[PDB]
């Protein structure tokens, strides 16, 4: 547990992720503080998203608890930050590692999915009307993923 | 008219329809030693009709070895008499009593006999009546370390389920007209060649919905044949198939029968040539004891060695037995003759009582027909096994005496364990080691920690507590029974109540466990399990795992320096359903019931949790406005339970269960189906509501309805609760107070700056002063399934069976929900005895302390289809550090309380490795990436004084040790693992 | 003409395409280059998703336009 995730932590500090940044919080190992920045050509732009990750007792053997904690308007994630990601609920297996979470979740910051959606109202913005859609997104994340 | 409050966990293994057939079976048994008397144990405790006992053989001392319904003021006295006063207390629906006498035309009173400590003849008398007359015919025995059964259930016997196993069901994808069923994407049916199905809820080919199983032809991980379905069809579109299990038919043969050619079944594989030799050797025992007024081969006699095989001989010559004779093997059977081992007799009286209850109930596979069983790796070697030493004492341990020695029970006697835990395998250990004599000697002692409570449901599998006892600590009530049953176990045992985790350290420190010898786990979760094995692993004791769960069973051994820890294994994990198909679109039960329990916990916990700590923190409100991810919701709670929806009485109550039932079942669906019609179309052209995800459609509130009512008098009930109302059940209330409702309107919503932060501090500022308000509290809800006055699985049902019908899921009854929301493991006393009997044999093997690997043995069993497995330990891993062989797991570093540089430089100096990374429990102590700043601030300090200052927390009195894992690099730069470091403080 | 792909780590591939070329020589393009397998390929223009069997006109890609390449996650 503590040698895998200090594995994982090594492999981030030796390669950056450029487009991400996780490290532990304080000197605690299973708890980190993450920052995902939004894709450039999405209304998810110039935008830094902090995220918690909890690390279970029984790592890698039980998938960790990502949690957003600034505010985002997409379909996918709600509004307490619960990510409708399938490799955190059981698609989970003991060979995924915290990069592959992070570029699975700037993937679906650039592309939503709203034919199996978590928030319902979004989803259906998303898909009648488009532009509002954009607007909103791009309203969240200056009020919120800005300063 | 089953009591599900005494047997809960039974019935989900067995199920209601068998247990309501088991209880009109009556069982006699023969024989009341150790092994007949648990045979009835098990029984009693499965609830057949009632029990009949024979045995009017007066006591003995040696009979004490196994029997623990016996005392030393019984000598003399017929065991039969003497044991019945003591079964019939074990459960009070099943009557025990005695014959003195027993007559052929008797046995037609029963409707399973069970046979123990008979003579061959009396058998064969017995079976040639009982065969005709269709009545089940068991007989068991147990010599020494060997035991052996048979089973004959008639020549028709009707065996409804052949594996135990749910019918397999599964949703369809596609079915082609030439019957090519396919599941859906990733989705696996399990089926097999031959197996026959039911399908429902079938699209285009209505045919297949009348419910004629059909034959099934698996072509591949994902896709089957039925056949052809030409004339129904072109092609069906979705639905869902169900196994279909259909009766077998078995024919057992007779006693007399089955002596010339006998049936085997082979315990293990690795053995295949035995079970021939104990069939001549069981039957050489019979005639031996026939031919000596009864009496068995001398303990470890020579010349009664010979005389058996002698016998043996004959006997194999006379049924034209074409095998070769294993000397060594047979004179082993005939030293052991008189012994009785109660660690065999708890096994076979397991395998016998699920015999009787497949025989009793037409369940699960039966054997087929002899099983013989050996566990001779047991036998001690370090000690002296002979005549003089073997020899009987006069003393109660006579029958194990006759098979270890007297210097083998000077070791048991001396033996220093710790048992954590007191379920039901803690009482068959506890048990085993009072009759085993463990720690009865000078040095010996006993230790049992456990701080859980006994209650109703317990009672079925853990015999040793009483319906008197309920309520009370398991480990005071477990450590009484023992010294009953063994008064030489007075003073020698010693009880705890303490959780053995993380906090419980102060108790069982260095001191506690350096004087131990062994650790015997009876835990139920994992977490516990992988801590002692932890602590066993640092502290380099044996450990004895085991675990059950219906009828399946396993135990494993680990050993210092010789086999792998616990925690070397994985397990599947508990599967955990994706948020959005819960929140929105299920399509099975076990989703609604989630929701359910989701619904509960954010109805009557969180909300009365967020009240009570507004009104004893006095920064609640600022901590929680920049803490919690939604302070408006703990607000808008607040807000909520204290002045906009206070009850103040019950009609209250029912008004707002009322609202909370148009909240979540009328309101939220239309909500959905406004976002997402059911006409409309996925991006792909789809249409969005087309297989795993059912349009849902909204109900509308009707009195009259049993759904509807149940669940609003369980929501008014819990409020009142929450609120310490006066809840009442009487339905004229409700009638009356719900006919004067007026539905608020409500229209789904299409959507269409800081000003935020100050409505949320109107609303901060409307509620009331905590001062205003000293000594209210609301009490929440804790959910608790084992009791049924408390609306909590009511609630879950009536809840669960409305999302059901709002989605068209079929809706499941208290009893199964009750089994899935309280995370229930099916349990049963067979499976207990039997893990208990493999364990204690285990056991003897520890004592002895056995050095080679292939002496040991991980055993796993399945008793629903009589299978029964043993196999190696795994070793230990070995790696190469520094040109030498470290263990991976039981080795270690020892250290002195140095400074991080010291330890830096010892480890760069002696083993040629870079350290990289260096923590303790959950803090990163060192590593190599930190600014040059922070480490020479912490370099210069001691690992204890790092410890404390990084995790801001002073090291306790008792603390005298560290345990750090460290990462290090070699020379070149390649990542070399090592073992921890033992920090000596 | 040129095109460019944005990969989820920052990089920008600047490809030679026709507005002609199927989609699948340019999933065929990216496997070349990045080793990425074409069925793990998601390509995102302009707020929608490419789809095998079609051409880049299909989707009014032009001159020096920019697409993503995302990862295949569904659910
Ligand atoms: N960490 C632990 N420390 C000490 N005892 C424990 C620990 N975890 C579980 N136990 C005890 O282990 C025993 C497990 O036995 P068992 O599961 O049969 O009982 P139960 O959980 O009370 O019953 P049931 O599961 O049938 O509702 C219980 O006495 C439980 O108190
Ligand atoms: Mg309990
Ligand atoms: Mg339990």
């Amino acid at each position: 547990a503590l040698k895998r995730i200090n594995r994982e932590l090594a492999d981030l500090g030796k390669d950056p992720p450029s487009s991400s940044s996780a490290g532990p919080v304080g000197d605690d190992l299973f708890h980190w503080q993450a920052t995902i920045m939004g894709p450039a050509d999405s209304p998810y732009a110039g935008g830094v998203f902090f995220l918690s990750i909890h690390f279970p007792t029984d790592y890698p053997f039980k998938p960790p608890k990502v949690n957003f904690t600034t505010r985002i308007y997409h379909p996918n994630i709600n509004s307490n930050g619960s990510i409708c990601l399938d490799i955190l609920r059981d698609q989970w297996s003991p060979a995924l590692t915290i990069s592959k979470v992070l570029l699975s979740i700037s993937s679906l910051l650039t592309d939503p999915n709203p034919d199996d959606p978590l928030v319902p109202e979004i989803a259906h913005v998303y898909k009648t009307d488009r532009s509002r859609y954009e607007l909103s997104a791009r309203e969240w994340t200056r009020k919120y993923a800005i300063g | 008219t089953i009591d599900e409050g005494l047997y809960s966990r039974q019935l989900y293994v067995l199920g209601h329809e068998a247990m309501k057939q088991m209880s009109q079976s009556n069982v006699l048994i023969i024989g009341c030693k150790g092994l007949g008397v648990e045979i009835a144990k098990n029984v009693c405790l499965a609830g057949v009709k009632s029990v009949t006992l024979y045995d009017p053989q007066p006591t003995r001392i040696e009979d004490l070895s196994s029997q623990y319904f016996l005392t030393e003021d019984d000598i003399g006295v017929p065991r039969a008499k003497v044991t019945v006063s003591k079964l019939a207390e074990l459960n009070q629906y099943v009557p025990v009593s005695v014959v003195d006498e027993l007559s052929t035309e008797y046995l037609k009173n029963f409707k399973c006999v069970v046979v123990t400590e008979t003579s061959l003849t009396k058998q064969l008398e017995i079976n040639d009546f009982t065969h005709k007359n269709h009545i089940a015919y068991i007989a068991a025995d147990s010599r020494g370390l060997f035991g052996s059964i048979f089973c004959d259930f008639g020549e028709n016997f009707i065996c409804t389920d052949t594996d135990g196993n749910e019918p397999l069901t599964g949703m369809i994808a596609s079915i082609t007209d030439d019957g090519v069923v396919t599941m859906l994407e990733e989705t696996r049916h399990g089926l097999e060649n031959g197996d026959f199905v039911k399908f429902t809820e079938v699209k285009g080919m209505p045919g297949l919905n009348d419910g004629t199983p059909r034959k099934v032809e698996v072509k591949g991980p994902y896709t089957f044949s039925i056949g052809s379905v030409k004339d129904l069809g072109s092609a069906g579109y979705n639905g869902v198939f169900t196994q279909v299990k259909v009766p077998t038919k078995i024919s057992f043969k007779s006693l007399r029968e089955s002596l010339k050619d006998p049936e085997y079944v082979y315990p293990d594989f690795g053995k295949m040539m035995r079970p021939p030799q104990y069939h001549i050797a069981f039957q050489a025992l019979s005639a031996f004891a026939d031919a000596h007024e009864g009496s068995l081969p001398r303990p470890r006699n020579d010349i009664d060695a010979a005389e058996f095989f002698e016998f043996c001989k004959k006997i194999a010559s006379t049924l034209q037995f074409d095998v070769e004779l294993d000397e060594k093997l047979i004179k082993e059977i005939s030293y052991q003759a008189r012994g009785d081992l109660v660690a065999m007799s708890a096994f076979l009286g397991g395998a016998v009582a699920q015999e009787v209850l497949k025989a009793t109930t037409s369940k699960f596979y039966p054997l087929k027909q002899y099983f013989y069983f050996d566990s001779l790796e047991s036998l001690p070697s370090s000690v002296t096994i002979s005549e003089e030493t073997c020899k009987p004492r006069g003393c109660r341990y006579d029958g194990q005496i006759a098979v270890f020695g007297s210097e083998f029970q000077e070791k048991i006697a001396s033996l220093s364990t710790f048992l954590v835990g007191a379920g039901a395998i803690g009482c068959e250990m506890l048990k085993n080691w009072a009759m085993m004599g463990v720690a009865t000697g000078e040095s010996g002692h006993i230790s049992v920690t456990d701080m859980d409570s006994i209650e109703k449901s317990n009672l079925n599998r853990q015999f040793l507590f009483r319906p008197r006892d309920v309520g009370k600590l398991k480990s005071e009530c477990a450590s009484t029974a023992v010294s009953i049953m063994n008064p030489s176990l007075t003073g020698k045992i010693t009880s705890y109540q303490e959780r053995v985790g993380p906090e419980s350290e102060g108790i069982f420190g260095d001191e506690f466990f350096e004087k131990l010898s062994l650790v015997t786990n009876a835990l139920d979760n994992v977490e516990a399990r992988m801590y002692v094995d932890r602590r066993c692993v640092f502290f380099e004791k044996p450990l004895l795992e085991s675990g059950t769960l219906g009828t399946k069973g396993n135990t494993q051994v680990v050993v210092p320096h010789l086999t792998e820890s616990y925690g070397s294994s994985q397990d599947p994990p508990e599967k955990s359903f994706p948020i959005c198909t819960l929140k929105n679109f299920p399509n099975r039960i076990e989703h609604t019931i989630a929701w359910a329990r989701d619904l509960f916990e954010g109805l009557f916990k969180q909300p009365i949790d967020n009240v009570n700590m507004y009104l004893s923190s006095p920064n609640f409100l600022e901590t929680s406005l920049k803490t919690s991810s939604n302070p408006r919701e703990v607000l808008e709670n607040i807000r909520d339970y204290l002045v906009t929806e206070k009850p103040l009485s019950f009609e209250e109550c029912i008004m707002w269960a009322r609202l909370q039932f148009d909240k979540f079942f009328n309101n939220n669906i239309q909500q959905l189906l406004f976002n997402f019609p059911k006409d409309s179309v996925t991006s792909t052209g789809q249409p969005f509501w087309s297989g795993p995800k059912r349009a849902p459609t909204p109900l509308s509130f009707d009195i009259h309805n049993r759904e509807h009512f149940d669940f609003i008098v369980a929501a008014a009930s819990l409020y009142a609760f929450n609120y310490g109302l006066k809840s009442e059940t009487d339905p004229a209330i409700y009638e009356r107070v719900l006919a004067g409702y007026n539905p608020p309107p409500f229209a789904p919503k299409s959507g269409i700056a800081n000003k935020d932060k100050q409505e949320l501090k109107s609303i901060a500022d409307s509620l009331p002063p905590p001062s205003s308000l000293v000594g209210f509290r609301l009490t929440p809800a804790e959910f608790e399934k084992d009791d049924d006055s408390n609306h909590h699985i009511d609630f879950i049902t009536a809840a669960s069976n409305l999302r059901a019908m709002n989605y068209d899921i079929t809706p499941a009854d208290r009893f199964k929900t009750k089994f899935v929301a309280g995370k229930i493991v099916p349990a049963m006393c067979t499976s207990t005895a039997v893990v208990s009997g493999l364990v204690c044999l285990e056991l003897v093997k520890l004592v002895d302390g056995k050095k080679k690997i292939e002496e040991y043995k991980n055993g796993f069993f399945n008793l629903a289809i009589g299978l029964f497995t043993f196999s190696d330990p795994i070793a230990s891993p070995k790696m190469k550090v520094n040109g030498k062989e470290i263990d991976k797991i039981w080795d270690r570093y020892n250290l002195p309380d140095c400074t991080l540089q010291e330890l830096i430089d010892y480890f760069q100096k002696e083993e040629g490795l870079e350290v990289t990374m260096l923590s303790s429990g959950v803090s990163l102590l060192y590593a190599n990436f930190q600014p040059p700043k922070k480490l020479a601030e912490r370099l210069p300090l001691k690992i204890s004084e790092l410890v404390e200052q990084i995790t801001k927390k002073k090291l306790e009195p008792f603390r005298k040790h560290l345990v750090l894992e460290i990462c290090c690099d070699d020379a070149n730069g390649e990542d070399v693992e090592v073992p921890f470091i033992c920090i000596k403080l | 003409m040129q095109i460019f792909v944005k990969t989820l780590t920052g990089k920008t591939i600047t490809l030679e395409v026709e507005s002609s070329d199927t989609i699948d020589n340019v999933k065929s393009k990216i496997q070349d280059k990045e080793g990425i397998p074409p069925d793990q390929q998601r390509l995102i223009f302009a707020g929608k998703q490419l789809e095998d069997g079609r051409t880049l006109s299909d989707y009014n890609i032009q001159k020096e336009s920019t697409l993503h390449l995302v990862l295949r996650l569904r659910g």
